[PDB]
């Protein structure tokens, strides 16, 4: 995984239309983009509502949430098998590889991973909230 | 980012409605404010206080202005038996001609609120007689409010601002306010009743103006600097004395004669001045029990470190509990505010029996609505001082500071004290309910006689201690032994009188019914408590949730996992509590208002009668008394009860309104308000305006939070409605 | 009554009533009674599902009385 | 081999734990210097359900 | 006897003075 | 005169003016951006 | 390019991948006459300012209460301006 | 006969009978996605929620809305 | 049925009887269909049907019955 | 965003993240354990709270921990 796969103009999914897409939000603020490799064409259920026909080869998929597109992806891969990526796509016009944010999905260990939010100790050795007190703190937790 | 949650950058940031809810709940948690220390937490909090004491007084100001107004307190001063007092005037625009025409009540040329917050009697038992007295009285508390407003302004400027050890010091706080805030205002009180009340209830009027001239007694201070101070007590008030009238008027000012004065029903002013007199000693000797700055008094932490238990049964004693207390402001304020809530279950207890106001026990509506008042106020009170205990327990609780006192040992055997307190709750709960079903089924069945009717013999007997002769008894004041002659010399007579008397309620009968209904009360107590403590103790963590105290006094749940934890926060302990305190405060008030009723309207029988069965109460008491109530309004006009039938609905509107918000839960409202959303956005001609804050759901505590205020407004609403409506269509 | 009681199933949830468990077990354990299937508070779906039961249970059962017990006085 | 013998039964001191001052059997113990090497099993499942999970070796009694 | 109209304008005019000081504690309180 | 006068005006002022001049002042800080 | 065959992607035509269309909008520069357009220029000449507006209405709002309370009130006939204008009724227990 | 307390009620009916038609049908076309929880075909029809994330996912089961539906059903 | 009206009693409690019966009725329908929709639905030979459409304008049908819920409650 | 915590009771038995719907949690190598991995949570602002991650950690008590905390879109899963 030497470099972050780029984001291309591939075709998208068969569908007739749903309500459930994108909103305002998509251009205001940002919408997330599923790309995954289909082994032949099949039916998949929109995370939206409905039922879409994925295309043979490469497909792009522009969804509200990550959550939707994550979803997706795990419906393809534990049903049909299959491999993709997600991007954040903002309105200033600049996507952000997202899933597996690795090139290696995060169920699986990868070397050069590091250990983020980790507290080397049993969750009951937090200390009392009341020895963080009028302390810039979230809570026990962050210490 | 937006600028109202101007002490919260989190909630600042949040782009959804969530943020403004938030922000309004928040504002007054002033702990858990971005960069706020301990001083300006101390600082803000006192000068929060003074605010709200000049609300206080802005607020009684405004009841003496409105009443000196708009009122009738003169002319309810001269027949305050035949004149409904004024409250304010009503200029309602929506009015129509009927309502303008019914509302019209005691002798206004304006549609009027009577007053039933008992105001009038209170304020001719201390001597104010005239809308002038009234008026100088609300113009002087206006001017107190100003200067605590100015004074909350003062305080809050650097050079005058305290730093924190001036409110960590407990003894100077204590003495100063035991002695000056209690003691030398109880004596000021006393001077007051002496030189003003006490006259005017003796036809006299002492205002400022002949103040300095009259003297409260016929012999000056030469009896009281020689110490014959029985002068004071040498002529009572006569039995056949007219209060604000001379006939029977006597001249002694400070007195112990007990019992009531005959005209009024209510207590002796001499009685209440000698009182409060003796208070006044009592708590400025208690005042100089702490150590300030002078080399004598006692020091709180040593006391505490001091008592502990030999045998070692309570662990390492009190020690360590001084710097709790003090550091603990959840601890101090969950600790006043059980005292003040027992305070005011007391004033609500002793106010009907023992009516300190001239005219007070013959204006029924005010009884039962001061009743109700202090009672749902101290079930209130008793629920927030447990919350707040819960809330010490998380943020404020020290383990290792605390480590073998007593309140480690509470949260060593704390399942002990929970399950005992379900095991009391299901005991109380299994036999009052089912000897009132036993009683329904016999009165259903047309054998009365088999019903279980257990005489409260123990009730009945303190009873018979303290002087009531009714069931035979006859032990400690009843009976003629030492207790009786002791008493026989100054208080006994004036007492035996008022509490054989089967007009007041100074001690009632006590029936089979008035059992069921105490251990019903205990029910609500036991259970109500069973809640709030199972909260505070497990509010720190449980078996389901072991670090809990990690999570806040109020969150959500802990996710469906695990089983489910839904209402595991010790906010939902209190959330769940204070159904049940509802429950038992409107239990106790049931008891009052139908025991009340059945004694006014002359035939106690009633009560003694359709106690004992839960029919009896839905029919003779709640479907009897409603009658007059929902008939405020109907297709043959209206009458004065119409705005209390009003609220009745109203409140049951807000009940209803309330289920809605505590059945269904947050997720079916959230997906249907992303279909508003998109309708919204999708929407020709709507989609020029848009939404600043995204509309969401309300978040779950929110909205357990806002069923439960809308379950008790209905509550409250709903009761007032009825408590009102009924005492008044009956008895004015 | 029913009704009321619904109430509780409705308005209630499941962390408290198992935290209550909790300590009626550790009761049980006391004196040994303690139970060989573990006490558990009903899952977040039985609570609803008792709290609509009960609830729709006493309000038409009310009303059944009611309309029952009226139209047979009157006639 | 460090830790209880396998078959023993050892009880909890982990506060936290469901099975606090409960007694459970040892499966097995892990000797590669691991945290929490010691397996212990539970005839009765917590709320999720599980019967087992890891203690060290200070966390565990017998 | 009713209240004089000079009584209730004075009484009105002494709570706007204690109404504009309970906005400057408000004020400082906010800060 | 007071009496006459006071309540036709303070009711309005109160419970219509007082109520509208605050939630639009309110709304507007609220809305009001951190910047 | 947005417009290919099944693609509705484009970082360059970002405003049709989001959805950001004016379905009904025209952009046409008169509609009205031009002298009418002047007439209602003059007529919010000094209201075309926000905190203009918001004093007009502050204004309007003590003028219209206070108009209200003096004269509009009355002028309506509203029952509660008119008088009770009929005898008194007593409460229970005689309280009037 | 049919005065205007009959239109009245029958209005009531008709808002009522929409009201639990609503839930109703929320619950049966939001029963295997929504926007708040695109994966909820794979949670069953009988779930208790998602967790209190996205502000809270209390009764989003299609379950659920059968409860509240039932509710609305029997008012 | 003979002397069935002048029987106020049982007339009425045939029809309180039935009304409920047929609210159940409606309400487990409902749950039936949400039971459906999760378990027994496949997209795949639901491509372009009546069913699938509806699925796909969801969001139009509850905001309007929602709307329509509203507006009848007010008024 | 929402807080996630990682305990070193965790086993890497990888459920948290097979569980998480938004891809918050990863496996990291680790010594600790005798599966030789740990989880992490890196992309902590994706946390929408849903606590699944919770509801899969067999660890008695959990390895992994979400508080919940200030309120971004992301967190409240909005669409909009
Ligand atoms: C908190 C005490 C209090 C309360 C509850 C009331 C209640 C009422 N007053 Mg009274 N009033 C009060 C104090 C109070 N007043 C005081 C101290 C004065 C000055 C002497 C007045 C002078 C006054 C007049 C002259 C008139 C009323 C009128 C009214 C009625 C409604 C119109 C109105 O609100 O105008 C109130 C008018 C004001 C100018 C505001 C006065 C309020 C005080 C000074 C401040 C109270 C603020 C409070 C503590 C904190 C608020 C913050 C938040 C909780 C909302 C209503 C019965 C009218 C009436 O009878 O209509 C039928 C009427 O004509 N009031
Ligand atoms: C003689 C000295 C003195 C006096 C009078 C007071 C008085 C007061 N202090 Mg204290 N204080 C003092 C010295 C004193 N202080 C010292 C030396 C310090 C430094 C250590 C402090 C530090 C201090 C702090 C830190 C705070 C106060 C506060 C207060 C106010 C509390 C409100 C109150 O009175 O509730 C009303 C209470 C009573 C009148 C006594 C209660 C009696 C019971 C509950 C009721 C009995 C009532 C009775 C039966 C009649 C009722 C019915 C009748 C109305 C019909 C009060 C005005 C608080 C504040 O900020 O307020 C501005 C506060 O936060 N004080
Ligand atoms: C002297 C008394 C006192 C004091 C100083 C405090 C102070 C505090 N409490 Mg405590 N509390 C009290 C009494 C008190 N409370 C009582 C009596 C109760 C029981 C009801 C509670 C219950 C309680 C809980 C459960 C919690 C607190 C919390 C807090 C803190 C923050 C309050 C907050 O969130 O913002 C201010 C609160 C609000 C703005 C909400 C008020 C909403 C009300 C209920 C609406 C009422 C509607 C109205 C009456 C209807 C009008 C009539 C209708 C006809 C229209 C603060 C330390 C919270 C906290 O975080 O503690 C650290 C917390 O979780 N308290
Ligand atoms: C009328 C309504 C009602 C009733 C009866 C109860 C009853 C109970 N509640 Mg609940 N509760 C309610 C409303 C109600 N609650 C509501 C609305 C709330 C707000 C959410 C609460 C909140 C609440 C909390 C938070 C707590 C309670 C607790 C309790 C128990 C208190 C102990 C007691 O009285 O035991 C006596 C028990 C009863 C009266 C229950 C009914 C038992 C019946 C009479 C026996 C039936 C036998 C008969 C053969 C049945 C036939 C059925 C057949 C078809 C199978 C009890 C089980 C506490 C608890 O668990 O304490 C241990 C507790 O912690 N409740
Ligand atoms: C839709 C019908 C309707 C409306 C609009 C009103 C309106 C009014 N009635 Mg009428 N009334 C009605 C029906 C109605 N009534 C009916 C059916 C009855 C039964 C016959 C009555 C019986 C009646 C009586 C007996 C009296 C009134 C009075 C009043 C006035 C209250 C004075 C005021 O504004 O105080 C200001 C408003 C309040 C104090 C309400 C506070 C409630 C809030 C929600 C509390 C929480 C506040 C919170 C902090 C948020 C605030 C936001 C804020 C910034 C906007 C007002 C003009 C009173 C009056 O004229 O006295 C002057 C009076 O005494 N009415
Ligand atoms: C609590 C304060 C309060 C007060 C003082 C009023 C006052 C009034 N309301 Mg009520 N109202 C209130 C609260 C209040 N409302 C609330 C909270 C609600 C929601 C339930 C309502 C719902 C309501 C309805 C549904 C109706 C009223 C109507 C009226 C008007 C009756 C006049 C009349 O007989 O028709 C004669 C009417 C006229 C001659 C027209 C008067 C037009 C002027 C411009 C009004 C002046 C009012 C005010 C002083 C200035 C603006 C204040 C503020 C916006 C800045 C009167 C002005 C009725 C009406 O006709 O009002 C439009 C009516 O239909 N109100
Ligand atoms: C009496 C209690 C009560 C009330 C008023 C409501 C009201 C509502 N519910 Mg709730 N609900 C309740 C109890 C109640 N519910 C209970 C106990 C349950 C069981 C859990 C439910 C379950 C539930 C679900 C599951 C659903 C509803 C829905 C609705 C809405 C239906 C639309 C409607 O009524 O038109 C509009 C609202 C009303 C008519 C409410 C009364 C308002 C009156 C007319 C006042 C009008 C304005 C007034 C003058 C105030 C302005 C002035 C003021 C500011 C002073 C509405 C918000 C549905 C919904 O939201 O979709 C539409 C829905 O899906 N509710
Ligand atoms: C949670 C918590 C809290 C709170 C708690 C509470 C809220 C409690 C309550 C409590 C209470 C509320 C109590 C009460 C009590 C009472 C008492 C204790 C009484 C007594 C009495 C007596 C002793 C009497 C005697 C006598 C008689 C019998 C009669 C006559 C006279 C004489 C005197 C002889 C705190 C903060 C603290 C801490 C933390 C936690
Ligand atoms: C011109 C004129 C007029 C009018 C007048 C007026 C308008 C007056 C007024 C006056 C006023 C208008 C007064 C007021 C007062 C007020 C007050 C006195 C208030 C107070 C408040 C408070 C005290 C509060 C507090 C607080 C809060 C609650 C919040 C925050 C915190 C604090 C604490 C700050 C008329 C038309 C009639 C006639 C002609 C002439
Ligand atoms: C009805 C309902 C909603 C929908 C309620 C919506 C989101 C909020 C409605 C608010 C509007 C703006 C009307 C508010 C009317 C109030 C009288 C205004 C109070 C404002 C104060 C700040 C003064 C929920 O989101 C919810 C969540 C969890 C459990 C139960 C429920 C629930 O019952
Ligand atoms: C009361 C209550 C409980 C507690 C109820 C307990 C767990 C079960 C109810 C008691 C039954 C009766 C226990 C079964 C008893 C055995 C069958 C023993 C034989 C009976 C002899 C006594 C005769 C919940 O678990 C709950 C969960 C979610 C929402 C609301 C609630 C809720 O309101
Ligand atoms: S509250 Fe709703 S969401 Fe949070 S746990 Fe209980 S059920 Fe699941
Ligand atoms: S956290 Fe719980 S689930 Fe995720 S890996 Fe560590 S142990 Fe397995
Ligand atoms: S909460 Fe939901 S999102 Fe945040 S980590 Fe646990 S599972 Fe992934």
């Amino acid at each position: 995984w030497t470099a972050p796969k780029l984001d291309p103009n591939t075709p998208s999914p068969i569908f007739g239309g749903s309500t459930g897409g994108l909103l305002r939000k998509a251009q205001v603020e940002e919408f997330y983009v599923l790309t995954w490799e289909a082994k032949k064409e099949a039916i998949f259920e929109m995370p939206t509502g409905g039922a879409a026909i994925m295309r043979k080869g490469p497909n792009l998929l522009k969804l509200a949430r990550k959550e939707q597109c994550l979803a997706l992806l795990n419906t393809f891969r534990s049903k049909m098998k299959l491999d993709g990526c997600i991007y954040r796509v903002f309105p200033s016009g600049e996507v952000q590889y997202l899933h597996p944010k690795d090139g290696v999905y995060p169920e699986k260990v990868n070397k050069g991973r590091v250990g983020a939010n980790q507290n080397m100790r049993s969750i009951g050795k937090n200390t009392n909230p009341a020895k963080i007190k009028f302390q810039g703190k979230l809570g026990p937790f962050e210490v | 980012a937006t600028k109202f949650p101007k002490f919260s950058q989190g909630l600042a940031s949040d782009p959804t409605t969530r943020r403004i809810w938030f922000g309004i709940a928040t504002a007054h948690d002033f702990e858990t404010h971005d960069g706020m220390t301990e001083e300006k937490l101390y600082q803000k909090i006192f000068a929060s206080h003074f605010g709200q004491l000049a609300i206080i007084f802005l607020w009684t100001s405004g009841n003496l202005f409105h009443v000196a107004w708009q009122g009738n307190f003169e002319k309810w001063g001269e027949d305050p038996l035949h004149v409904r007092p004024i409250a304010h005037t009503i200029w309602d625009p929506h009015f129509g001609q009927p309502a303008v025409e019914a509302f019209t009540r005691g002798g206004a040329s304006a549609p009027v609120n009577i007053a039933y917050s008992g105001v009038y009697q209170w304020w001719y038992t201390i001597g104010m007689r005239t809308n002038v007295d009234l008026y100088n009285g609300s113009l002087f508390l206006l001017f107190v409010a100003g200067l605590f407003l100015f004074a909350g302004w003062l305080h809050l400027q650097p050079t005058f601002a305290p730093a924190v050890s001036w409110f960590k010091n407990a003894e100077s706080r204590l003495n100063h306010h035991l002695s000056g805030l209690f003691g030398v205002s109880s004596l000021a009180w006393t001077g007051h009743l002496v030189h003003v009340a006490i006259p005017a209830s003796r036809g006299e009027t002492v205002r400022w103006d002949n103040f300095l001239t009259t003297l409260p007694h016929p012999a000056g201070l030469a009896p009281f600097f020689t110490g014959q101070w029985a002068v004071y007590a040498q002529n009572p008030d006569t039995a056949g004395h007219i209060f604000g009238t001379s006939e029977g008027a006597g001249t002694a000012i400070l007195t112990f004669l007990g019992g009531f004065h005959p005209q009024t029903q209510s207590l002796w002013l001499t009685d209440m001045a000698h009182h409060h007199l003796a208070i006044a000693v009592v708590f400025i000797i208690a005042g100089h029990q702490y150590r300030t700055n002078f080399g004598i008094g006692h020091s709180m932490k040593e006391i505490l470190e001091a008592h502990t238990a030999p045998s070692g049964r309570l662990g390492a004693g009190h020690t360590g509990l001084f710097d709790t207390v003090n550091n603990s402001l959840h601890f101090q304020l969950g600790l006043a505010l059980a005292s003040v809530g027992v305070l005011c279950s007391l004033t609500a207890q002793h106010m009907y029996s023992m009516p300190p106001y001239a005219f007070l026990a013959q204006d029924f509506t005010t009884q039962a609505a001061l009743y109700s008042h202090h009672q749902y106020i101290a079930g209130f009170i008793m629920c927030g001082a447990f919350a707040h205990g819960a809330i010490f327990f998380i943020r404020d609780y020290d383990p290792e500071a605390n480590k073998g006192n007593v309140l480690a040992r509470m949260l060593e055997h704390k399942e002990a004290i929970i399950s005992h307190l379900s095991w009391v709750s299901l005991f109380l709960g299994f036999h009052t309910l089912g000897l009132y079903v036993h009683n329904d089924v016999m009165q259903a069945f047309g054998t009365p006689e088999k019903q279980i009717l257990i005489e409260p013999v123990f009730a009945q007997w303190i009873q018979a201690a303290q002087g009531k002769a009714l069931y035979g008894f006859d032990i400690l004041l009843s009976g003629d032994n030492a207790a009786t002659a002791a008493g026989n010399s100054i208080y006994l007579p004036g007492w035996l009188a008022g509490i054989n008397s089967s007009t007041n309620s100074l001690f009632l009968p006590i029936g089979p019914g008035d059992f069921l209904v105490h251990h019903a009360i205990a029910l609500g107590l036991h259970t109500t408590t069973l809640i709030l403590v199972k909260g505070a103790l497990d509010a720190r963590g449980s078996k389901l949730m072991p670090d809990k105290k990690d999570f806040g006094y109020s969150f959500p749940c802990d996710g469906p996992g695990r089983g489910g934890t839904c209402d595991i926060s010790a906010w939902d302990a209190f959330y769940l509590a204070v159904f049940w305190e509802l429950n038992t405060v409107s239990w106790t008030v049931f008891y009052f208002h139908w025991k009340h009723l059945a004694l006014w309207q002359g035939n106690s029988a009633q009560f003694d009668e359709s106690s004992t069965y839960i029919m009896g109460w839905l029919r003779d008491y709640l479907w009897l008394n409603s009658s007059q109530l929902i008939n405020g309004y109907n297709p043959f006009g209206m009458n004065s009860l119409s705005v209390w039938a009003w609220m009745f609905l109203f409140g049951h509107l807000i009940y209803a309104t309330g289920f809605m918000f505590l059945i269904s839960w947050r997720g079916y409202w959230q997906e249907l308000i992303e279909t508003l959303v998109w309708a919204h956005e999708r929407t020709p001609l709507a989609n020029f305006v848009k939404w600043n804050d995204k509309p969401v759901a309300l978040s779950i505590v929110q909205a357990r939070l806002v069923g439960l205020t809308h379950f008790a407004v209905g509550f409250v609403l709903t009761y007032a409605a009825f408590v009102i409506a009924s005492t008044s269509g009956k008895f004015g | 009554f029913i009704w009321a009681f619904s109430l509780m199933f409705l308005f209630s949830g499941r962390g408290y009533w198992q935290e209550l468990i909790e300590s009626i077990v550790w009761a049980h354990n006391k004196l040994k009674v303690a139970p060989a299937i573990q006490p558990r508070a009903l899952s977040i779906t039985q609570g609803r599902a008792v709290g609509v039961a009960h609830y729709l249970l006493g309000g038409i059962a009310t009303t059944w009385s009611f309309f029952l017990a009226r139209i047979i006085a009157v006639g | 081999q460090v830790g209880p013998p396998r078959g023993t039964m050892v009880k909890i001191l982990r506060p936290e734990s469901y099975w606090f001052n409960d007694y459970g059997k040892v499966i097995s113990v892990d000797q590669t210097g691991v945290r929490y090497p010691v397996v212990v099993r539970f005839e009765k499942v917590n709320y999720a359900g599980v019967s087992t999970n890891n203690y060290a070796l200070d966390e565990v009694e017998y | 006897m009713p209240l004089s109209d000079t009584q209730v304008f004075t009484a009105l005019f002494v709570a706007l003075i204690t109404g504009i000081l309970s906005l400057r504690l408000g004020t400082q309180l906010y800060k | 005169m007071a009496a006459s006068l006071l309540p036709s005006i303070f009711v309005p002022l109160v419970g219509l003016v007082f109520p509208a001049v605050a939630m639009a002042s309110l709304f507007l800080y609220i809305e009001k951006e951190q910047v | 390019k947005y417009g290919d065959e099944s693609v509705y992607f484009d970082l360059s035509d970002v405003e049709a991948t989001t959805g950001s269309w004016d379905v009904y909008g025209v952009d046409s520069a008169s509609r009205y006459p031009e002298q009418q357009a002047a007439f209602f220029e003059a007529a919010a000449q000094g209201l075309g300012r926000r905190e203009a507006v918001y004093s007009v209405l502050a204004v309007s709002a003590g003028l219209l209460t206070v108009a209200y309370g003096v004269k509009g009130a009355k002028d309506a006939k509203l029952p509660i301006t008119v008088g009770p204008q009929q005898p008194a009724q007593v409460g229970p227990r005689d309280r009037i | 006969s049919l005065g205007t307390s009959d239109f009245m009620v029958h209005h009531i009916h008709a808002f009522t009978i929409h009201v639990t038609v609503l839930i109703l049908l929320k619950g049966v076309l939001f029963a295997r996605s929504s926007r708040l929880i695109p994966d909820k075909a794979n949670l069953g029809f009988r779930f208790p929620c998602d967790g209190p994330g996205r502000g809270g996912t209390c009764q989003v089961s299609a379950w659920d809305h059968v409860f509240l539906g039932l509710f609305w059903m029997y008012n | 049925y003979p002397y069935l009206a002048t029987d106020y009693g049982t007339q009425l409690s045939l029809f309180t009887h039935h009304m409920w019966i047929g609210g159940f009725c409606i309400c487990g329908a409902a749950a039936h269909a949400a039971i459906f929709m999760v378990r027994d639905y496949d997209p795949a030979t639901n491509y372009n049907n009546v069913l699938d459409r509806v699925l796909r304008h969801r969001d139009a049908i509850i905001s309007h019955l929602n709307w329509v819920c509203i507006f009848l409650g007010f008024h | 965003s929402h807080a996630v915590k990682i305990y070193d009771t965790c086993i890497g038995c990888t459920q948290c993240v097979r569980a998480c719907p938004t891809d918050v949690l990863e496996m990291v190598p680790w010594d600790g354990c005798k599966a030789g991995q740990i989880a992490s949570a890196p992309r902590t602002e994706d946390c929408v709270g849903c606590k699944r991650c919770e509801a899969a950690c067999p660890t008695d008590f959990l390895s992994v921990r979400v508080y919940l905390g200030s309120e971004t879109t992301r967190s409240m899963g909005l669409a909009y």
